RNA sequence: GGGCGGCAUAUCUGUUACACGACAACGCAGGUGUCCUAAGGCGAGCUCAGUGGGAACAGAAAUCUCACGUAGAACACAAGCGUAAAAGCUUGCUUGAUUAACGAUUUCCAGUACGAAUCGAGACUGCGAAAGCAAGGCCAGCGAUCCUUUGCGAAGAAUA
RNA sequence: AUGAUUAGAGGCGACCUAUUCUCAAACUUUAAAUGUGCAAACAAACCGUGCCUUAGCCAACUGCAAGGCCGGAAAGAAAAGAAUUAGAGGCACCAAGUGGGCCUUCUUCGGUAAGCGGAGCAGGCGAUGCGGAAUGAACCGC
RNA sequence: GAGUACGACCACACUUGAGUGAAAACACCAUAUCCCGUCCGAUUUGUGAAGUUAAGCACUCACAGGCUCAGUUAGUACUGAGGUCAGUGAUGACUCGGGAACCCUGAGUGCCGUACUCC
């Protein structure tokens, strides 16, 4: 049964990343730039491996990321639609019922512009799902998500022109 | 030179293939293992004709290669090449060893042969009823060129199927039987009912 | 296509499925085998593990004899039993985990006959006395058994056992988890334990939602009763005292629902029905 | 092999079964051993503490000392010209109930329920007879045995 | 043959090796004389290698996210074996790598020693809510007589 | 599965999925035959709210563990193919030669091979003639 | 006839698709003052009962894949013992015994305890 309301989409949270890249001054303002944004603290991402082209090294922080849920998680989500116009591509969409975008301006979501920081421009993240995904996070008793109850990318495309009333281009690449 | 291949004759050591501890093998003689065409339909060809040792011994590939090259110039001269597909079954994976009795005497490759059981087939050429007696007498000119003792037989399934050649037009006319290449397999009342193995 | 399958038939080969309890996500076999093991010397004395289960809605406290065919539960105390004591709500929290723990001890006690004989505390405290082991007669010793449930400092787990303690068994413990535990100073605060155990902290915060419901799914059931914050320590000391004067009391006191299953020849039927309809067609 | 270390040729002796692998069952630790039983000694290739030597895998001994941890085993050991009684200290995963004794046990109850029935005069009951005795065989169906010229046409392969 | 070469001279893994154990060659393929206050001990969390879907710069490869992933990764170092709510990875606390009354065993074996290892009994401990686990890093990594050298036999008390 | 390996097929050439030709001392799901431990009633094992002791275990004992004591029953090990024995078992003491081995069935490694070098199980010769293979340390018989 | 907690053996129990699920459970679920822990009350911890079987869970099905037990493969392969057997040999067969494996095909798709609860 669809008309369940056990089958709600909601917005489980915003991801919002910042690859910086390098350690040093840029990374502490970006973390600073992320903990303006987010209201709370965020978290440096150490490289994985050393990559010569890119620098980086390993166990060096080299990005500052953060998890945004419930309220703000879904007015952050207002603030980055708005600045992308409400316009998103198709393949924007995973399969897995995701999607995101790119922001490249950080002074672009009403955020001021006091030159301590510079403009950065960020990654946003967001992951939909239905009341019920705790089966497969939950400690006790884990076990997998009914493959119905799973949120696909035509879902995840409706969802977003009938809540955000965004358009969507059907394009590819 | 190449030693005689009477010295490297009659199994006497474990398989010994080339490996990670085995290292510096060259390569085989014999490159490839079909001739004819290859790509001919398992329909084409529903004569079989076999080249069975009767002896436990070794093949080097520079045999496999004569034979298979003295069989293709007599197929492709007293016959078409498209007429017929031969497959070379034995492969050479046996590394040969030279000691180049002495103290330190375990040896280096120089080669690599196929150990050959009895009743194995080391032979096979698909054709047609027309040209069985070229075939007959390329797979002769082809044993003149192993060692050992090597029978030739004309087998009783279709081509390279393990389908008896009486019963292959039946099964295939009911619609038994599916087509994956140069062989086919008997369809199986088994699995999901698709719009295969409906039989 | 272009993505290799990894579930192949090779894989299914391959496969050793877990135990049944650990792919149901139930049971963690090393601290299990870690439990009932003891002494090979001992030959296989009676060992007896304190099992404390919690769900949403209710907690399950059990003494458990570990043996070959199946384990043997020697008794069990469940947290909406606690209603025919006088808790009528809340059966979930710190208050009736304690509770649970309590009737738990006193019905073990009396049915192995040493109910007399050990009375544990009266008057919860909240304090922490080392309970009496052999590594005078002995009290009846369980060994605490969490399951998989993390053990942090006040959680309900450890409501049950000092209930338990407090019933007169003597479950081996250190106070390091009970609330108001200090980490820092290594020191226990014996008053903020015993307002967890009586529940103050669920009669604070019943008043404060009260309060800003005058300003409703929280509490609906305390609300829509005549629940008062202030009566809520003196229903858990009636409580206790009801469970000590009579741990054997409880709650006051075959149509086919299966699906029969087809037989072999039955299946083999409807498919050749099927496959002979799809000849048809074709 | 090539060394003499103390696990040198055990690459198969020491590995587990396929899709058998994991550490002993509750089972194993709910065993109750005591000296004088007779075991088996069969090491459990994912324990590696108290692991017996790959001597005496396989071997049968009878339980000399018990420890909390840890089982003593005798067992017969042939050297030269003698056997000698090789005491080994090995955990008890390494350890198995020997049915060794089973069918002598069995025996011996059976004697003694044989003896109660037939003390309280019941019924004993009836001997086995023979398989080897004599009699009539009537033959329901009755086929020729013969060599056929399909056997050697079939035993011809392709 | 010896010599040169090499080390088959002490020793570890796989194989030869013939489904108990044992087995040769200057047989085959490789190791050892180290390294680690953590890479030892314990508790708790977590899951690995890869694979897809997706996300500014960002691409085959930088981070973020969702799934699938029986281990195809890691576990100092050679090789097996073993291990997935771990034995792997992170993190917290620690010194069980200390003593250990001449306890008893296995391996080589003459049933001698050494080196490694196993099961213990004491003392003082560490981690853990607890059951427990731990006197190093499982299995290779090491050394007689004689000689040299260091530690222990504090202070006090006893008419003995 | 891990390693190799041939060719067609179905969804640039790969890629994917089903197969297909051929393999492994240092691969293996499976798996013999020959083996190899233990047991098969006389210092034992079995039975008993049997009794005593314990500074052993268990929350306790009448439960368990251990030494005993007192009784019982004992095909003395039935019947089902249901063992056999030129079957005195144990325990020492003192010493000799020997510590170059060779051959063979079967299994086996190095070597093109060797009346070559090196192993496993077991029989031989050495140490042994006699009767046979014309002749031969070892083959056949004894 | 079922549920929950603890289990024993650890796929006949797993994996993938679908469907059905009385009661009570179990679970999704609501929430963050206190206990506790996170970048994030996601996990975890505390407090609680407005909704839902949509998931989990349990059953049922599939000429399903695996797994289990058989048959067949096959008295074949291999093998203990024997010959002054055959064969130049490679190797074979024979005599007295033992005896496999995959493919392929048939059947099946958890079972057994302790305690409490619903029918
Ligand atoms: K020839
Ligand atoms: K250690
Ligand atoms: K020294
Ligand atoms: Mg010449
Ligand atoms: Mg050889
Ligand atoms: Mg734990
Ligand atoms: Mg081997
Ligand atoms: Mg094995
Ligand atoms: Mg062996
Ligand atoms: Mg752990
Ligand atoms: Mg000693
Ligand atoms: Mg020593
Ligand atoms: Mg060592
Ligand atoms: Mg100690
Ligand atoms: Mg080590
Ligand atoms: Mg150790
Ligand atoms: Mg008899
Ligand atoms: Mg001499
Ligand atoms: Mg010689
Ligand atoms: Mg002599
Ligand atoms: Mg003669
Ligand atoms: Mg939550
Ligand atoms: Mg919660
Ligand atoms: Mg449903
Ligand atoms: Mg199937
Ligand atoms: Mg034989
Ligand atoms: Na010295």
């Amino acid at each position: 049964k669809a008309a369940n309301p056990m089958r709600e989409i909601v917005v489980k949270k915003l991801c919002i990343n910042i690859c910086v890249g390098e350690s040093g001054d840029r990374l502490t303002r970006a973390s600073k730039v992320l903990e303006q944004l987010c209201e709370q603290t965020p978290v440096l991402s150490r490289a994985r491996l050393t990559v010569r082209t890119f620098g980086i090294r390993r166990n060096e922080k080299i990005a500052v990321h953060c998890t945004v849920r419930g309220k703000k998680a879904e007015e952050l989500l207002e603030k980055g639609l708005k600045v992308k116009e409400f316009e998103l591509k198709s393949y924007n969409f995973a399969d897995t019922g995701s999607f995101g975008f790119g922001i490249d301006e950080h002074i672009d979501l009403g955020i001021k512009y006091d030159p301590s920081t510079g403009i950065y421009g960020m990654d946003f993240y967001v992951v939909l799902g239905r009341r019920g995904e705790r089966v497969a996070h939950r400690k006790r008793k884990c076990s997998r998500v009914g493959h119905s109850h799973h949120v696909t990318k035509e879902e995840a495309m409706k969802w977003f022109e009938k809540v955000h009333d965004g358009i969507i281009f059907q394009a590819k690449k | 030179a190449r030693r005689p291949s009477r010295c490297y004759r009659f199994c006497k050591n474990k398989p010994y293939p080339k490996s990670r501890f085995c290292r510096g093998v060259p390569d085989p003689k014999i490159r490839n293992f079909d001739i004819g065409r290859r790509r001919a339909t398992v329909d084409e060809f529903p004569v079989c004709i076999h080249v069975v040792s009767r002896e436990l011994e070794q093949i080097a590939s520079e045999a496999l290669e004569a034979a298979r090259i003295q069989a293709n110039k007599y197929m492709v001269k007293r016959a078409n090449k498209d007429v017929f597909h031969m497959r070379t079954r034995a492969h050479p994976f046996h590394v040969l060893r030279i000691n180049k009795g002495m103290r330190g005497a375990f040896g280096k490759p120089n080669g690599v042969c196929a150990r050959v059981r009895i009743g194995q087939i080391l032979l096979s050429m698909r054709t047609k009823e027309a040209y069985v007696p070229q075939a007959f007498e390329a797979l002769r000119r082809a044993k003149m060129k192993f060692p050992g003792r090597q029978i030739i037989v004309m087998s009783k399934y279709w081509g390279f199927t393990n389908i008896l050649r009486t019963e292959y037009e039946a099964l295939r006319d009911a619609g038994k039987l599916e087509q994956r290449g140069t062989h086919c397999k008997l369809i199986a009342p088994k699995g999901k009912i698709t719009m295969r193995n409906v039989m | 296509p272009f993505v290799k399958v990894v579930k192949n038939k090779a894989y299914f080969k391959r496969f050793q499925v877990k135990y049944r309890r650990r792919r149901e996500g139930k049971t963690d076999y090393h601290a299990r085998r870690q439990m009932v093991l003891q002494d090979k010397t001992k030959f296989g004395s009676p060992k007896y593990r304190l099992v404390v289960r919690i769900t949403n809605k209710d907690i399950i406290a059990q003494i458990v004899q570990a043996k070959i065919v199946g384990d043997e539960v020697v008794m069990a105390a469940y947290a909406h039993e606690l209603p025919a004591f006088g808790i009528e709500h809340g059966l979930t929290n710190y208050a009736a985990a304690y509770a649970t723990g309590l009737l738990l001890a006193r019905r073990t006690l009396a049915k192995l006959g040493i109910a007399d004989k050990f009375q544990g505390a009266k008057e919860a405290d909240g304090s922490y006395s080392a309970v009496r082991t052999k590594k005078e007669r002995f009290p009846f010793k369980a060994i605490l058994d969490v399951g998989l449930a993390r053990t942090t400092t006040g959680a309900r787990v450890f409501g049950v056992l000092k209930g338990a303690v407090d019933g007169g068994m003597a479950v081996p413990h250190r106070p390091n988890r009970f609330p108001g535990y200090n980490k820092e100073k290594s020191s226990l605060d014996a008053k903020v334990h015993r307002d967890r155990i009586f529940g103050k902290h669920v009669a604070d915060y019943l008043k404060q939602v009260k309060e800003e419901a005058s300003s409703c799914v929280q509490f609906s059931k305390y609300m829509a009763a005549k629940v008062l914050p202030e009566s809520i320590e003196g229903m858990y000391k009636k409580a206790h005292a009801a469970i000590r004067a009579d741990p054997s009391k409880s709650l006051p006191k075959h149509k086919s629902y299966k699906t029969k299953k087809l037989s072999g020849a039955e299946k083999r039927a409807a498919a050749k029905a099927k496959v002979a309809a799809i000849r048809e067609r074709l | 092999v090539h060394s003499y270390g103390y696990k040198s040729g055990t690459r198969h002796l020491f590995a587990k079964k396929f899709r058998k692998h994991g550490v002993p069952s509750v089972s194993t630790i709910l065993t109750n051993i005591k000296v004088g039983d007779y075991v088996d000694v069969v090491a459990d290739s994912a324990v590696r503490e108290g692991m017996p030597h790959k001597y005496y895998h396989g071997r049968t001994g009878i339980v000399w000392n018990v420890t909390p941890r840890g089982v003593g085993v005798i067992i017969n050991k042939p050297v030269r010209t003698r056997t000698l009684r090789k005491r080994i200290c090995v955990r008890f995963e390494h350890v198995r109930k020997s049915r060794c004794q089973e069918a002598f046990k069995a025996k011996e109850h059976q004697f003694q329920a044989y003896l109660a029935a037939k003390k309280a005069g019941k019924a004993l009951p009836p001997l086995q007879k023979s398989s080897r005795l004599g009699g009539i065989v009537r033959p329901k169906n009755v086929e020729v045995l013969a060599r056929r010229v399909a056997d050697y046409e079939a035993m011809v392969p392709y």
